[PDB]
RNA sequence: UUUUAUAUAUAUAUAAUAAGGAAAAGUAUUUAUAAGAA
């Protein structure tokens, strides 16, 4: 299941130094996202001294471990707007009409492509770090999103009642 | 290219499997006469239809 | 006590008199118990909104007035009646939150609410199997602890189980439960009957046959799908419960009184299902065999024809006017039906389920035989009585006498039964049946039972029939006539997209942009 | 182009259509009733008060 | 009746009208018939 | 009718939800009472009770100017599946900038357009509008063709 | 009809047969998105000198 | 809780007593759309 269905895309690939007394030691950080495009996604991180390949390797395993189900509306978009603050990134994301593109920041684009979020429009305010953007994106996707079924049951209402009325 | 940009329609049209909404990116061209000839197999190319 | 009896007689005026009397002359306002009784009143009159308002006030006024587990059970009953399972679940969570202690009735009522909610995909929101499962889980949680029991709760528990058995199409469990209930009721009554068993056999069987069990069993029959798998099959507690009940039923059959259940654990074919449906229906109509009405002979036919000839031709002259002669015939036929067969098991509801069995099972012949044998059209009866009126006042006559005689076997065709036969026509795609039924409905509009009803109910039922006709012409592929029916009555009926979704889909398949546009304009002009 | 959206997406102005009768006709009773109705004076008033 | 769309049906009627006229005048040529028969056999045939 | 008191109530409900308190209290004013009733009818609040500052009322008490100062409305909060039903509560119409919308702009807001920099209605959301001193759901306000002031947004 | 405003008298007696009336109107400020009031002082004719500071009047 | 009973000085302390149980089948148009990089 895991290899054939999950798709891996590197999001961050960089060199971070830890200057020790003898000299500058340089290691490789990699941040990746694995998603089946069908409502399951996860993020992974890896750190390797000798070659980035090992960093991406451990990142792939870590992403596989943290693979989690993601709420989705019609299997194409978020249930409602998500306004989320994560360690200095402000993500404002909006659900969209069918056929709407992924008109978002690129990091969010790969995350949505991996997780099967077809439709979204969003803006990133305050800091624009890709690392924090990705972490906050997944967190706001899973914590900050509530399914209409769950909302209705928590309110003890039928889906017909909670569903919005059509106006024109 | 600067003509295709003007011709390009940012708003598309759509009337269990998944609808491939964004394959309709170039559906606007399908109503041009030369494209209609090529799709009707009345020419071996769009340039030949032209 | 005043409100208790007023509820039991369903007298709204008496409620107003007693409450106003106490408030005006005595300074007495309803407490928690009286307000719970008022909620039960509102539930009796099917006034759900007022019941919820009263419940809110009980919470609002004071902690003494605050609802307890009894009022919560009543509110769960209201949820059952409205098939509102999210509110029932939320309420159960409230009883847990407010630290109120559940009772046996709370679990049984929750199980019944879930069973009723799981009837259709529409009312169940597409979680029907899950809801039946959750009702079973609530019954298990009941089985865990002693709680507080009530003399009636046991009966309800059986019904609750049967509900979960009936809506899932589990014939074998429904049969087992029906047999066990009837057997225990019969043995308990016979063991505790003051008189001799033989003479009072009629009363014993009338007490034994609870129409609710029959209706639930016939619902279990109607929802038969051979490819279905019971929800109770999967679980270990569920499979153990199923095994225990089926073993008990088997042993009881292996070991007086007899029931016509076929000698098989399960019915695997539609034909056997029809056979058992006819068997149990006939047994109930006969009061368990005490009344020998359904069995017939040409001797009995001729003698009864002679007797009703004498009776009716004598009564014809005596009546002052044709209206009074109709009143006498009505009284005679009505009392005759009750003496003939038990009133309770024979009614619109059980008949609706019984006729619904073949429709789901897809046999036309059995459905039409049952409809003809157990139903009569009102206008036909009135015409027959007019014919016999002119005949006596001033083989067809033998036919009319036999008709008035066989009315003991029949119930009038109400709007709901006509709509059921329309559903049968849709399912079987019989144009002749559809034409016959919308002729008979048009005639029935003239007869006095239809005009007795209120105008809004008449218009709602006519809108339902128009929608059924639209569905029939849609499935037959005659789209133009469906659009014609919609267009002709656009003003008289409020047409919603929920009604015309089938038509809109089937028009869009062929891309009739003109017809789609006109239909959508009719619906959405608003 | 944006402002035209306010007017049905119409670019360009016709001259304002003139009135054949510049003042209300006698048969048009309602305007006469409003004109000869009691004039309101108060918080929302149209004329000088009695003693003013 | 035939599981087709209305606009396709109308196009079929118009094209068969043109085909009728051409057949009446025999404007169709042997090369055209050969191309028609060739192209007809390159595509799956619709079933009613 | 203070938007200040209503804002204080909104923040109080938010805080009470975040620390997971079952029962709390709010001022006993008709604006607060109508607010609590509309939240309760929509399933956000478990129950409403009358009471004093000390707690809910044991027996029924008449409301008079003598006891009005200490009267309180005790609202019970719902927590389902380890989450708060009344997750968040906001005021759209601040005391500074008050938003009185006509019916057409309420329809636009319910239909997804942003009017007067108000983020439009969301699926699981509730918006309350006060018209002629009666609080009501925005959908009902549109249903009754009532012009009104949009007050708040509870999600 | 003739323009009519509701105002508050501010200065009276400094002039002959003339008063100053503070008039308040409502206007939508798009920039701050607020229905805010605007003030202006009208020189108004007082004949009969029946005006005093602090009177609510219609001009 | 409420109602009464005894006792004591309309009230107080004690004892007993509690009316809220209902069962039924069938009955789309969702809209406006804001991306960042070095």
């Amino acid at each position: 299941y895991i290899t054939r269905k999950l798709t891996m895309k590197p999001l961050v690939m960089k060199r971070v130094s830890n200057q020790t007394g003898k000299g500058k030691i340089a290691s490789f950080y990699a941040l990746v996202v694995v998603g089946d495009k069908n409502g399951m996604v996860g993020l992974g991180e890896g750190k390797s001294r000798e070659e980035m390949s090992k960093a991406i390797f451990k990142a792939h395993w870590d992403a596989v471990r943290n693979l989690k189900e993601i709420p989705r509306y019609e299997n194409r978009t978020i249930y409602g707007d998500i306004d989320f603050r994560y360690h200095g990134v402000k993500l404002h994301l909006r659900s969209a009409k069918p056929g709407f593109g992924l008109r978002v920041n690129h990091v969010i684009f790969e995350i949505c492509e991996c997780a099967g979020i077809k439709d979204l429009s969003g803006k990133v305010y305050k800091s624009r770090n890709d690392m924090n953007i990705a972490k906050g994106t997944i967190e706001a996707f899973t914590k900050a999103q509530k399914t209409l079924d769950e909302v209705a049951l928590g309110r003890g209402k039928k889906l017909v009642d909670v569903r919005k009325v059509y106006y024109s | 290219e600067k003509r295709w940009q003007t011709v390009f329609k940012p708003k598309l049209d759509s009337v269990i499997k998944e609808t491939p909404f964004l394959l309709q990116t170039f559906a606007v061209l399908e109503k041009r006469l030369d494209f209609a000839l090529f799709r009707a197999m009345f020419a071996s190319s769009v340039r030949q239809a032209r | 006590n005043c409100l208790k009896y007023s509820t039991k007689c369903s007298s709204f005026h008496d409620m107003d008199y007693f409450i106003t009397k106490f408030r005006d002359d005595y300074g007495i306002t309803p407490n928690k118990q009286n307000l719970t009784t008022v909620i039960q009143f509102y539930s009796r009159k099917e006034m759900t909104k007022q019941a919820w308002n009263t419940f809110d006030t009980m919470k609002f006024l004071s902690t003494k007035h605050f609802p307890d587990i009894c009022t919560y059970n009543t509110m769960l009953r209201i949820c059952e009646k409205e098939r509102n399972f999210p509110k029932a679940l939320d309420l159960f969570q409230e009883i847990q939150d407010h630290n109120i202690k559940p009772t046996t009735n709370t679990y049984i009522m929750m199980a019944r609410v879930l069973a009723s909610s799981s009837s259709n995909a529409v009312v169940s929101e597409g979680k029907s199997d899950s809801l039946r499962l959750l009702g079973w889980k609530y019954l298990h949680e009941l089985e865990d602890k002693n709680l507080y029991r009530h003399k009636k709760d046991d009966l309800n528990l059986f019904l609750a189980m049967m509900a979960l058995a009936a809506f899932d199409g589990d014939i074998e469990l429904s049969r087992a439960l029906y047999y066990l209930f009837i057997a225990k009721k019969y043995k308990t009554l016979c063991a505790n009957w003051k008189g001799n068993i033989l003479v009072d056999q009629d009363t014993i069987w009338k007490s034994t046959l609870m129409p609710e069990m029959l209706n639930y069993l016939m619902l279990a029959y109607a929802r038969f799908d051979p490819r279905n798998l019971p929800v109770l099959s999967g679980y270990e507690k569920g499979i153990e419960l199923r095994r225990k009940f089926l073993r008990e039923f088997d042993s009881s059959m292996r070991l007086k009184f007899k029931l016509p259940f076929l000698p098989i654990s399960d019915l695997n074919s539609e034909a056997q299902v029809l056979a058992e449906s006819n068997a149990i229906w006939s047994f109930n109509m006969e009061n368990g065999g005490t009344r020998n009405t359904l069995t017939s002979s040409n001797e009995a036919a001729l003698e009864d024809i002679k007797k009703y000839r004498q009776l009716l031709d004598s009564f014809a002259q005596e009546a002052e006017d044709f209206n009074e002669f109709k009143f006498k015939v009505m009284y005679e036929v009505t009392k005759m039906q009750r003496e003939s067969i038990n009133v309770n098991v024979f009614n619109k509801i059980s008949l609706h389920t019984y006729l619904s069995i073949p429709i789901n099972l897809k046999q036309q012949k059995e459905f039409l035989r049952r409809l003809t044998f157990f139903t009569f059209q009102q206008h036909e009866f009135e015409a027959v009585i007019k014919r016999l009126y002119e005949g006596y006042r001033n083989n067809l006559i033998m036919h009319d006498i036999w008709y008035i005689t066989c009315l003991r076997h029949k119930i009038m065709m109400d709007t709901t039964l006509y709509e059921l036969v329309m559903k049968a026509a849709i399912e079987f795609q019989n144009e002749d049946l559809a034409k016959k039924v919308w002729n008979d409905r048009g005639k029935f509009r003239t007869t006095v039972p239809f005009l007795k009803m209120d105008q809004r109910i008449r218009i709602a039922k006519d809108q339902k029939f128009a929608h059924l006709m639209v569905e029939f012409f849609t499935k037959q592929g005659k789209y133009s006539d469906a659009i014609a029916i919609i267009l002709s009555s656009k003003n008289r009926f409020n047409w919603t997209y929920s009604m015309v979704r089938n038509l809109h889909k089937a028009l869009e398949e062929i891309e009739d942009r003109n017809s789609v546009e006109i239909l959508l304009d009719v619906v959405n002009k608003k | 182009g944006k402002g035209a959206a306010k007017y049905g997406f119409k670019s360009g102005v016709f001259p304002t259509t003139r009135s054949i009768l510049k003042s209300p006709t006698t048969k048009q009773t309602d305007i006469i009733n409003k004109v000869k109705s009691p004039k309101p004076k108060g918080v929302l008033g149209i004329g000088y008060a009695k003693g003013v | 009746k035939y599981g087709l769309k209305i606009p396709r049906v109308e196009a079929i009627v118009k094209l068969v009208s043109v085909e009728n006229s051409w057949n009446r005048r025999n404007r169709v040529s042997s090369d055209l018939k050969t191309m028609d028969e060739t192209l007809y056999r390159m595509f799956p045939v619709f079933d009613s | 009718m203070s938007l200040v008191k209503l804002a204080n109530t909104c923040a109080h409900l938010q805080n009470c939800s975040k620390v997971r308190v079952a029962l709390t209290s709010i001022p006993y004013t008709k604006l607060q009472l109508q607010f609590a009733y509309n939240l309760y009818q929509q399933g956000f609040l478990s129950s409403l009770q009358k009471g004093s500052t000390m707690g809910p009322d044991k027996d029924f008490v008449e409301v008079t100017p003598d006891n009005i100062s200490t009267r309180r409305l005790w609202v019970g909060l719902k927590y389902r599946d380890n989450k708060p039903v009344l997750s968040s509560c906001k005021l759209i119409s601040k005391p500074n900038s008050r938003i009185h919308l006509p019916m057409e702009d309420m329809k636009k807001l319910c239909s997804g357009v942003t009017i007067r920099n108000i983020k439009p209605l969301q699926p699981g959301e509730l918006i309350l509008v006060r018209a002629h001193n009666n609080i009501m759901d925005i959908n009902e306000a549109i249903s009754k063709k009532l012009d009104g002031e949009v007050l708040c947004r509870v999600k | 009809a003739r323009q009519n405003f509701l105002g508050l008298v501010v200065s009276q007696g400094k002039m002959q047969k003339t008063v100053k009336v503070r008039v308040e109107t409502k206007v939508f400020n798009k920039k701050i998105n607020k229905e805010l009031f605007h003030r202006r002082d009208y020189l108004v004719h007082d004949e009969g000198e029946i005006s005093r500071e602090g009177d609510l009047v219609r001009i």
